[PDB]
RNA sequence: UAACAGGCAAGGUGUUGUAAGUGGUUGAGCAGCUGCCAUACUGCGAUCCACUGAAGCUUAUCCUUUGCUUGAUGAUUCGA
């Protein structure tokens, strides 16, 4: 394998929950971080620009509740760090939290 | 923790065939299982296991 | 034994609310704080949506 | 006196100086409480009253051949809940107290609204002279 | 001798002992009523697409 | 290896107390329009009603579990 991607839904709101507001959060880009790097067993998390656009839409104190991401795992290129495999996680739009599963399968 | 309701059998206090709400606690209590044995003696220091 | 809400119109075993006596003096049985404090902010509880004395003006 | 039994442990919601109404029709319009009668004390503790609590009283409104004088009175409604026995927590709309003689007779003829019921098993001539116990 | 155990719902004011008396006074909600109907109406349009 | 857990999900249980959309004239009215044919629609109107005890949240220290998904490795030391 070692080159896997996963259609996940992390529940942020259970994460972020014990910690104090105006502080919640610029934790849930460290929990995006501590949520890939479990999933997925890489160390090495790169969070889209465009999660961080999701994290900050409604600013330092309010979060979503569910999100909805994609986890692409993949080889380092550029000079290959010590850990060859690193995370790339993706933001997935999706307007329905509902009976949407976890999906091993994606291209 | 729920809460009984029960009549009670005291007498004469006022509450006598009355019904009184109790608290109750709720222990979770699935059987013991017996593995073992053990004898002690009496000394001049205390109890003393012997056998097991 | 079995209450009614003197607002919500729910059924009530024992233990559970309140019974406030007023000086007229009529005592209201009430089921949990919530429907007391309505009681006391003075709504109608022909007005608030979840009661039995809404869903029976209308069916609901 | 009047005690016959044994009365449990209320919520005592009427400390030293509380002014309680007073529906007695003796003319007073106030009670105020001054001690009550059988409080042994703690440092720092004020005498606190519930229902049927004999307490020592003045009048702050009313009659002046009855005002700025010690009287005793029994205290017949709360605002503080109390509970029952039968897990009923039960209060009531106002304070309120009646004057009384020193042997749990009652001064007036007429009690203007509800007596609770742990006041009217206590004393009988609180209990003859209220419309509606409890 | 117990008359009565309250078993109503500790994670909040529960007010109902048995989940049978919460559909007694309660009726079906969007719920139990869309759930009845959308198992014996669609083995009745499983077929639609197939006929 | 996967009798087990973690993440979700579903259901329960609660908590706020009827979502958004659509439809109704529901509606105080309209220096608002409109034919002979007597007529009427509105992108005008707080509010109200229907779908709708809905919808949101619910372990992060709530409850349950055939659902979907994941899980081959570490390191330091210790002898009668």
């Amino acid at each position: 394998n070692e080159v896997v991607t996963r259609e996940c839904t992390i529940h942020l709101a259970k994460r972020v929950h014990n910690i104090g507001f105006k502080k919640r959060a610029p934790r849930a880009i460290k929990e995006i971080r501590k949520f890939a790097e479990r999933e997925m067993g890489t160390t090495d998390v790169r969070i889209d620009t465009r999660l961080n656009k999701h994290i900050w839409s409604k600013g330092i104190r309010s979060t979503p509740f569910r999100i909805r991401v994609r986890l692409a795992r993949r080889r380092n290129d550029d000079e290959d760090s010590p850990n060859k495999l690193y995370t790339y996680v993706t933001y997935v739009p999706v307007s329905t939290f509902k009976n949407l599963q976890t999906e091993n399968v994606e291209s | 923790m729920t809460h009984i309701v029960r009549e009670a059998d005291r007498p004469g206090s006022k509450i006598n065939k009355k019904e009184v709400v109790e608290a109750v606690t709720v222990l979770e209590t699935p059987p013991m299982i017996v593995v073992g044995a053990v004898g002690y003696i009496e000394t001049p220091f205390g109890l003393r296991a012997l056998v097991n | 034994k079995i209450g009614l809400c003197a607002f919500s119109g729910y059924k009530i075993y024992p233990g559970h609310g309140k019974t406030m006596v007023k000086i007229d003096g009529k005592s209201f049985t009430f089921l949990d704080k919530k429907c007391e404090r309505s009681y006391l902010m003075k709504r109608n509880p022909r007005k608030v949506t979840w009661t039995v004395l809404y869903r029976r003006k209308h069916r609901k | 006196g009047g005690t016959a039994g044994g009365k449990f442990r209320i919520s005592l919601g009427l400390p030293v100086g509380a002014v309680m109404n007073c529906a007695d029709n003796t003319g007073a319009k106030n009670l105020y409480v001054i001690a009550v009668h059988g409080i042994r004390g703690r440092l720092n503790r004020l005498p606190a009253a519930g229902v049927g609590d004999m307490f020592v009283a003045t009048v702050k409104k009313g009659k002046p051949e009855l005002r700025k004088k010690v009287m005793p009175a029994v205290v017949i409604r709360q605002r503080k809940p109390f509970r029952r026995r039968d897990g009923v927590f039960i209060y009531f709309e106002d304070n309120a107290g009646v004057i009384v003689n020193n042997k749990g007779e009652m001064k007036g003829s007429a009690i203007t609204g509800p007596v609770a019921k742990e006041c009217a098993d206590l004393w009988p001539r609180i209990a003859s002279n209220a419309s509606s116990i409890a | 001798k117990l008359k009565f155990i309250d078993t109503s719902s500790k994670m909040g004011h529960g007010r109902f002992q048995t989940p049978a008396d919460k559909l007694a006074f309660m009726g079906p909600l969007k719920k139990d009523r869309l759930k009845e109907e959308a198992a014996a109406t669609t083995a009745a349009a499983a077929a639609a697409t197939t006929t």
